[PDB]
């Protein structure tokens, strides 16, 4: 075989050539924080949350896109890696709105969780925030674009898995706005998985909207019956009542998606 | 000086502390000579008992003996000497210098699980 | 007349506290400690706070530590008023109960001014205290402590020199020091038998190495020397409270790690990181690193310890609560031998037993 | 001697004080819990779980609360390996089914694949 | 504005009212059904829409730290007023 | 405080103390029920610079317990700590 | 750093022996105790005239729960379920849905006051000051289910006690 | 790391490490692990055949003198075949230190009672019996201490539910407080609070 | 008010004889105090 | 597979202990009906003791039946000494409980439980 030897925090691990730094750290059991990266989409590299230090290299590398080189010692808990994560989380939470109580994603938010795990605990942003016009992309996906962190998982999903090519970023700079540019209704058969792979509350479920909250829900692992695919699902219930239906990851049926009928 | 009370309730004043400590330390050494010499308990207890016995033999005064034995009142030093003697008589019967009786299971002391 | 065997049956107030702790977060587990020794509320708060802060590898700010020692000695005055007055009330002296509970009413007013509840404050928290002292409170603590010595004096006038009180307590409940150490006794149950031990001196916590107080040591190990130790501990608690009022530093009252202690409500409504931290602390809670501690303090009944086990999550894995009254009520069977049934109530008096902390 | 040889199956059902109803009619479920697809974190998919089949939750006539009669509804146990959970379930007489750990397969990620010459994996925007 | 069912029972601001055949009205027999008569949906609709000369307005509800977390509202839709998600106060850009 | 001097002197005689200097009833010496509004200070981490959380992270400097001995000369015997120093009798009021 | 309670040796001279014998026979400390009790007979008692006189309370007091409103009529609760997440007794039950104008509001807001431990974690967890714990402590009922408050009862407590809860929060909020 | 980080005590850490080596080499027959935490507490993880030798050593030896049994505890960890973890918290007043002695058993193997060493243990291991089901051999009066008299099961086991299996009420027919199977008018709402992101990299376990 | 009385006695209410229909001549009640006087009477404030 | 015993080396010593415990309960039941002044007969309490013994009669592990004899001696000690009340003695007789549906059809009629 052709497995090259890389080091993650000093520990040796053998990886295939073409393996990214994030997957090399995954093979030793360490999950690098990420917002734009998703292992079933393509690689964007445009949130800079996976910025990890390679030692003897005076610049942090984006671990989601950088292929490993032979002999790299990946420093996942070093000083400049933690400073990179805290600074990038500071810029992510600079213009982000204080909607955590009135947001459906609270308690199931990646931005909250790895702000708690990897960010700082207080703000230096002494300015006014942006506010983005909310879009109407259908009766299923509630859209509050002020909460968007522009990770472009919308666009990669609709371009690569949904196969729609109707989501995208309009504008430039801090005024860059993910949308359709027109009052267009994003109705694919898989239009509800952008609710899943939105890491923030910019895309929530409109039927599930405001009704529950993820920590009080009891997770039942069940099967779809709406088609003969047999999509493995999570039926989350709260006090004996079905709140929503989330997918289960199964590599041979429904990779981590479900259809809009199932959802 | 005939210390009137020990301060500790139920702890009587020992009238002859030096002779009592000498008898107890030589008795600890006489019991402790029944333990194999490779045992760490025998070596450490012979060491501390010879240190305390050298202090007791090299000090005529009682109160200075209390301040340099560093164990409080002299009667609780005598109490600890009796406790060490009874301990050595138990440690002969237990034989704890032997190798480990059983290895634990592989995740027995692993925390968190 | 004699007592041959005394078998206390307990568990009549067993509520399963330290199983309910296992299904609740650390902030949610804090108000269970107010209800264990319900005359020693902020002392048990401080013990659980110190256990969680030892596991979190953080420390309170200095002003929060001085507030913890101030209200711990106010709590010590509360508990020793309860102990002395109910121990005199069960024997038959019913009047200094009513005399000292007005001062105890004023200390519950101190708790209500500092927290909003008179008994179960939920105030001393891991990371500091919940809320700063309101303005004008320390002046009223001074006005309390300036007069409370005369209250202890007239209590001691009623009971200590009294021949009827000395007949009920002097030959009664004598404990040897070796059996006091061997039975897990702590606090006044050791200090009455002449054992020079106090956990505020030997294993000092928050700022007790910076205060100056004496430790009363009994000489006969009976009910009467433990009464005198509790009276003199009220005296020394007045001494510590005067030193805490004089040496109170300025500053913050929570730890400034907002991943542990929640941010201020002015900046929760302004900052984004502070709103996320307020959210995740009051829903999930702070994660505690794995590992177990045994953190014990000098409660007014003795050694109150918490054996707290974390598994890395935001909820405790096991939270064992060591209480003094459990070992003291275990030693009740030895301590009442050779005495009469009327001496048994005095021995249950001198071992200050609150059955919440005995039973959990 | 001082050790006895018990060649029987380890069964402690008569010691735990659980009634016969909640031993012989409950289906324990030994499983690694699925990742919440709301999030990308995988720390909740590390350890094995043992939960039981959900029994009836009904409406309280007074307040509309969810009443229950199942004691074992909130009983979620945590295990390190599958065999420890299976040994614990066989020890207590619980009928169980075991799901396997579903790990994600390794993916082939290439940032240069987004800008290919003759392949369909070109992005239309970035 | 509280209304009344055909059974005579008042409807709350949720919309909850018991049926005629629902037996659980016997808890109000000889007693009363405590409803609140200040409906928040009828009272936030009484507030006027604030005409502001900015593109993005901020709202804390008033009182500073006595209100809600300060959020920033976009006002680029000229069809729809920009409603605050906490307090319900809504804003229109005057141009 | 409204007691007349005859009852006041009788009460001070029967107690043996001066009870008017230390009244257990509270009067206008106490603080106001309405106070001016405070201005509470902030902690040391309220800084706009040199304030990265990784340099003040308490929970992440907790290590797993160091395994001293595990089952996979003439050295001095040790104690868990040096022996306790004997307490000094009180210079303030020893009761001696 | 320690003192000996009860380590006094009594003087065995004839003066102190006669003192102790006069104390035994003529009952000196018993008259001392009677004198201290007679001294309290002539004090003004600490008794307040309840119900007409009330005990002192601070503006931090934790009594009856209430749901507050903004100064426009709009209720403050936006259904975020922090107060039942932090509730150490799980006394709070909340269901929610978007109401007719799309606002995130509650339909159920129950507080079992017989589960409630009155510790005020709900009022300190509430980001919008909706749930508070007011000054009212005189709300004893005659029936158990009268202490099981729904949203209408708590909104009526808020509308009842708003003129006081607002001033308590005004007096105290800078400590929070 | 000055204001908000707990100050580390390396002197006590070194002293407890040296005394852990001391105890581990005096008693190699029973000592299995010795570990000192980062907040400077000493653990002696032993074999359950050496409850009485190790505790009697720590009680009587002149370099230990752990005269006070502070707390005695069991910890239920069901993923172990020896699921219980009997914890002995000890205090030395002479050397002003605390040691922790930890052992293990399952439901059926008895632990030797340490009432011959510490008479404080008489109620603590009786409580361990009442709460966990750990039997203690050669105990003077081993029975329940905290639960009800006709109670079935051991409550602090983690396979035991939060509410019991039975609950009480007065029944006016039989004129007697009766035990009936438990029905909660409101179910205890289990909250899933654990975050899916790793909090502490120092405690990261190596994977399979 | 009588501020010469001690703290607790210095504020009181003489209740009405009729409130909301009920004859409260003898049936005085602690919850008859409206919320604007409940701060002043319980000494939550110095200001009526 | 070599485990440490509790009191019994094999199953026959365990049967000896079960047998002596049954003897002790059989001797105790008339005194229990007398001094707790129960409304049951002596025969009914003895049949309940026989029922509670035959409930656990399928155990072939010596340690489990050792712990069963230990817990039975604890219940007997709580019964001889008046530590239980009349309620704790009568909790063996589930009198205020309705009889559960036994066949499939009545369990189908009343609810969802198997
Ligand atoms: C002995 C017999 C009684 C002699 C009078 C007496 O001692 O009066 C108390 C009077 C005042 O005592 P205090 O309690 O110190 O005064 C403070 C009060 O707050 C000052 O009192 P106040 O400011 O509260 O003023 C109001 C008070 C005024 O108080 C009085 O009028 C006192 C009662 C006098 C009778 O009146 C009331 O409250 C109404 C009480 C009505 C019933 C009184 C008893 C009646 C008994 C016969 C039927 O005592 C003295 O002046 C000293 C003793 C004089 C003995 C004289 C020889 C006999
Ligand atoms: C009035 C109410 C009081 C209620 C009293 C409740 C008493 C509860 C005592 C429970 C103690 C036990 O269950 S120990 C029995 C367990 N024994 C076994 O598993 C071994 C099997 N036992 C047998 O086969 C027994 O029939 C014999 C008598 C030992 C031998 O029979 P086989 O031979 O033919
Ligand atoms: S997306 Fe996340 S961080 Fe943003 S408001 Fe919602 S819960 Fe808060
Ligand atoms: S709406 Fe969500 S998924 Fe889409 S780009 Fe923004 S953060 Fe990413
Ligand atoms: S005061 Fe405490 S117990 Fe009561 S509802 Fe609020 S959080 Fe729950
Ligand atoms: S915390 Fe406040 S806003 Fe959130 S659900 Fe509770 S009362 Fe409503
Ligand atoms: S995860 Fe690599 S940059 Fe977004
Ligand atoms: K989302
Ligand atoms: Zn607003």
């Amino acid at each position: 075989s052709n497995l090259i030897e890389v080091f993650v925090d000093g520990q040796s691990v053998m990886v295939e050539p073409g393996t990214t730094v994030l997957q090399a750290c995954e093979k030793v059991g360490m999950q690098i924080p990420r917002f734009c990266y998703h292992e079933r989409l393509s690689v964007a590299g445009n949130c800079r949350m996976c910025l990890v230090e390679i030692e003897k290299a005076p610049k942090v590398v984006a671990a989601c896109a950088m292929p490993v080189m032979k002999g790299w010692n990946i420093l996942t808990n070093s000083e400049k890696t933690k400073k990179a994560r805290e600074g990038v989380m500071e810029f992510l939470l600079a213009n982000h709105p204080l909607d955590c109580p009135i947001c459906d994603q609270g308690g199931e938010c990646d931005l909250q969780d790895q702000s708690m795990m990897f960010g700082s605990d207080r703000s230096r942003f002494l300015e006014g925030k942006r506010a983005v016009e909310d879009k109407n992309i259908g009766p299923l996906v509630k859209t509050i674009m002020t909460r968007c962190i522009q990770c472009t998982r919308c666009i990669r999903f609709a371009s690569e898995i949904a196969g729609v090519d109707d989501l995208g970023t309009t504008g430039r700079g801090n005024d860059m706005q993910v949308g359709t540019y027109i009052e267009k209704m994003f109705m694919s058969e898989l239009s509800g998985n952008i609710i899943d792979i939105c890491p923030v509350g910019a895309l929530t479920s409109k039927p599930y909207a405001f009704t529950a909250r993820p920590w009080e829900t009891r997770k039942t692992e069940s099967i779809d019956v709406m088609d003969a695919v047999g999509s493995n699902i999570v039926v989350s219930t709260r006090t004996g009542e079905v709140m929503r239906i989330l997918p289960r990851m199964h590599e041979d049926i429904n990779e981590e998606w479900i259809s809009d009928k199932t959802r | 000086l005939l210390k009137k009370t020990t301060g500790l309730v139920g702890l009587a004043v020992c009238e002859t502390p030096h002779e009592r400590l000498k008898i107890l330390y030589t008795k600890i050494l006489d019991v402790l000579g029944h333990i194999p010499k490779n045992a760490a308990y025998r070596k450490y207890t012979e060491q501390i008992t010879n240190e305390k016995l050298s202090i007791v033999k090299a000090e005529p005064d009682v109160k200075k003996l209390e301040e340099q034995l560093q164990g409080g009142q002299i009667e609780e030093v005598i109490l600890q000497a009796e406790n060490e003697l009874s301990l050595a008589r138990k440690m002969i019967q237990w034989k704890p210098w032997e190798p480990l009786v059983e290895e634990p299971p592989a995740s027995q002391w692993k925390w968190p699980i | 007349e004699m007592v041959r065997k005394c078998d206390p049956h307990i568990g009549l107030l067993h509520r399963g506290t330290e199983k309910l702790i296992e299904y609740k977060t650390y902030l949610q587990a804090l108000p269970y400690f107010d209800r264990l020794d319900y005359v020693s509320m902020m002392c048990n708060e401080q013990a659980y706070s110190l256990a969680v802060e030892k596991l979190l590898n953080i420390q309170p700010p200095p002003r929060a530590q001085w507030i913890r020692v101030l209200f711990g000695e106010i709590t010590r005055l509360l508990n020793h008023i309860m102990a002395v007055t109910t121990h005199a009330l069960d024997i038959g002296a019913m009047t200094p109960f009513f005399w000292m509970f007005e001062e105890r009413e004023k200390m519950f007013e101190f708790y209500e001014r500092v927290s909003g509840a008179r008994m179960h404050a939920a105030y001393v928290r891991p990371g500091g205290v919940h809320q700063d002292l309101p303005l004008g409170l320390m002046d009223d603590i001074y006005e309390f402590s300036k007069n409370f010595s005369l209250r202890i004096d007239e209590l001691e006038e009623m009971l200590t020199n009294n021949r009827i009180w000395r007949n009920r307590t002097v030959d009664i409940g004598v404990v040897t020091a070796e059996d006091a150490l061997n039975y897990g006794f702590s606090g006044v149950m050791l200090r009455g038998s002449g054992i020079q031990w106090d956990l505020r001196k030997t294993q000092p916590y928050d700022v007790y190495d910076q205060v100056e107080f004496d430790v009363p040591i009994g000489s006969r190990g009976d009910c009467y020397d433990r009464y005198l130790c509790r009276v003199e501990e009220m005296r020394q608690s007045i001494r510590i409270i005067s030193q805490c009022l004089n040496k109170m530093p300025p500053g913050e009252i929570k730890v400034d790690d907002a991943k542990v202690s929640p941010p201020k409500r002015a900046e929760m409504k302004t900052s984004m990181e502070s709103l996320i931290h307020h959210f995740k602390l009051y829903t999930e809670g702070y994660q505690v690193p794995p590992g177990a501690t045994y953190t014990a303090i000098e409660a007014p009944k003795g050694e109150f310890g918490v054996y707290l086990v974390s598994d890395g999550s935001s909820r405790p894995y096991r939270c064992k609560i060591k209480a003094p009254g459990f070992a003291h009520l275990a030693g009740l069977d030895k301590m009442s031998k050779g005495h009469m049934l009327a001496d048994v109530v005095a021995i249950i008096g001198t071992q200050d037993i609150v059955f919440g902390e005995v039973d959990r | 001697t001082q050790l006895i040889t018990v060649d029987e199956k380890l069964d402690i059902t008569t010691l735990t004080g659980v009634p016969e109803e909640h031993i012989k009619t409950r289906k324990a479920r030994i499983f690694v819990p699925a990742r919440n697809n709301m999030q990308s974190g995988v720390n909740n998919t590390k350890k094995w779980k043992m939960e039981f089949d959900t029994r009836e939750r009904w409406e309280n006539p007074l307040m509309g609360w969810a009443s229950t009669a199942d004691p074992l509804s909130n009983l979620v146990l945590t295990f390190s390996t599958k065999e420890d959970a299976i040994a614990f379930a066989e020890k207590n007489g619980w009928s169980y089914d075991v799901e396997e750990r579903k790990v994600p397969k390794p993916k082939s990620k290439s940032y240069g694949a987004n800008f290919s010459w003759n392949k369909r994996t070109r992005v239309s925007t970035k | 504005g509280v209304r009344t069912s055909p059974t005579g029972e008042k409807v709350t601001h949720t919309g909850q009212v018991y049926d005629d055949e629902d037996y659980r009205r016997v808890r109000f027999v000889g007693r009363q059904k405590e409803v609140n008569e200040n409906f928040a949906i009828d009272l936030i609709a009484e507030q006027p829409v604030s005409q502001v000369g900015s593109r993005v307005i901020s709202c804390d509800g008033g009182g500073g730290a006595l209100g809600h977390p300060r959020v920033y509202i976009n006002l680029d839709k000229e069809t729809k007023t920009g409603t605050c998600g906490y307090c319900g106060l809504q804003f229109r850009q005057q141009h | 405080a409204s007691a007349t001097r005859l009852i006041q002197g009788l009460r001070n005689w029967a107690s043996g103390r001066d009870l008017q200097a230390k009244l257990q009833l509270r009067y206008q010496e106490i603080s106001k029920r309405t106070q001016p509004p405070p201005k509470l200070p902030v902690g040391p981490s309220h800084r706009l610079s040199n304030n990265y959380y990784c340099a003040r992270d308490g929970r992440r400097e907790a290590m797993p317990p160091s395994i001293v001995m595990s089952s996979q000369s003439e050295k001095k015997a040790v104690s868990p700590a040096p022996p306790i120093k004997r307490w000094e009798l009180s210079q303030d009021e020893p009761y001696l | 750093t320690y003192k000996y309670v009860n380590l006094r040796e009594p003087s065995m001279d004839m003066k102190s022996v006669t003192d102790r014998a006069a104390q035994t026979l003529l009952w000196t400390e018993l008259i001392r105790g009677l004198g201290m009790t007679l001294s309290y007979l002539f004090r003004e008692p600490a008794t307040i005239n309840y119900p007409f006189e009330k005990g002192p309370l601070s503006p931090r007091f934790r009594g009856e729960h209430a749901l507050r409103r903004y100064p426009s009529g709009e209720e403050r609760c936006i259904a975020c379920k922090l107060c039942e997440a932090v509730c150490p007794a799980q006394a709070i039950t909340i269901e929610a849905e978007p109401r007719a104008d799309g606002s995130r509001r509650t339909t159920r807001y129950d507080i079992d006051m017989t589960k409630c431990i009155y510790c005020g974690f709900c009022q300190e967890a509430c980001p919008v000051d909706a749930i508070v714990e007011g000054p009212n402590f005189e709300f004893s009922t005659e029936t158990h289910e009268e202490l099981l408050y729904n949203k209408e009862k708590l909104l009526n407590n808020g509308d009842k006690w708003e003129a006081e809860i607002a001033a308590n929060i005004q007096a105290d909020y800078l400590y929070r | 790391t000055r204001p908000t980080v707990r100050p580390r005590n390396d002197v006590a850490h070194k002293q407890l490490s040296a005394f852990g080596e001391y105890v581990a080499e005096i008693l190699p027959k029973y000592v299995q692990q010795v570990q000192v935490s980062c907040f400077s507490e000493l653990e002696i993880c032993i074999h359950p055949d050496g409850v009485i030798p190790v505790l009697t050593f720590l009680r009587d030896h002149s370099n230990a003198q752990f005269k006070s049994l502070a707390d005695l505890t069991a910890v239920d960890i069901p993923t172990r075949q020896n699921r219980f973890e009997i914890v002995y918290n000890l205090l030395s007043l002479r050397f002003n230190s605390r040691i922790r002695v930890k052992t293990y058993t399952d439901e059926l193997t008895p632990v030797e009672s340490s009432v011959s060493v510490y008479k404080a243990a008489n109620w603590y291991e009786r409580e361990i019996w009442d709460m966990f089901g750990v039997f203690f051999a050669n105990h003077p009066d081993l029975r329940r201490i905290l639960t009800d008299y006709g109670f079935e099961g051991h409550p602090f086991r983690k396979d035991f539910p939060l509410s019991g299996y039975v609950e009480l009420r007065y029944d006016d027919e039989v004129k007697r407080v009766v035990a009936e199977p438990v029905e909660l008018a409101q179910e205890f709402r289990k909250f899933d609070l654990n975050s899916p992101w790793e909090a502490f990299p120092a405690y990261r376990q190596p994977p399979e | 008010e009588d501020n010469k009385q001690f703290f607790g006695r210095h504020r009181w209410v003489i209740y009405t004889t009729e409130m909301n229909g009920k004859n409260t001549f003898w049936d005085v009640d602690g919850s008859m105090v409206p919320p604007e006087w409940h701060r002043w009477l319980h000494c939550m404030t110095d200001d009526p | 597979t070599s485990v440490k015993p509790i009191f019994s080396r094999d199953m026959n010593e365990a049967k000896r202990r079960v047998r002596e415990l049954y003897r002790a309960w059989y001797r105790e039941v008339p005194n229990t009906v007398h001094l707790f002044q129960l409304d049951i007969s002596v025969k009914q309490g003895r049949d309940k003791v026989r029922e509670m013994f035959k409930k656990n009669a399928h155990v072939t592990d010596p340690r489990v039946v050792d712990l069963l004899v230990i817990k039975g001696k604890m219940e007997l000690e709580e019964t001889i000494n008046v530590w239980k009340q009349r309620t704790h003695v009568m909790r063996f007789f589930h009198e205020t409980e309705a009889p559960r549906p036994k066949d499939f059809l009545s369990k189908f009629y009343v609810g969802h439980d198997p």
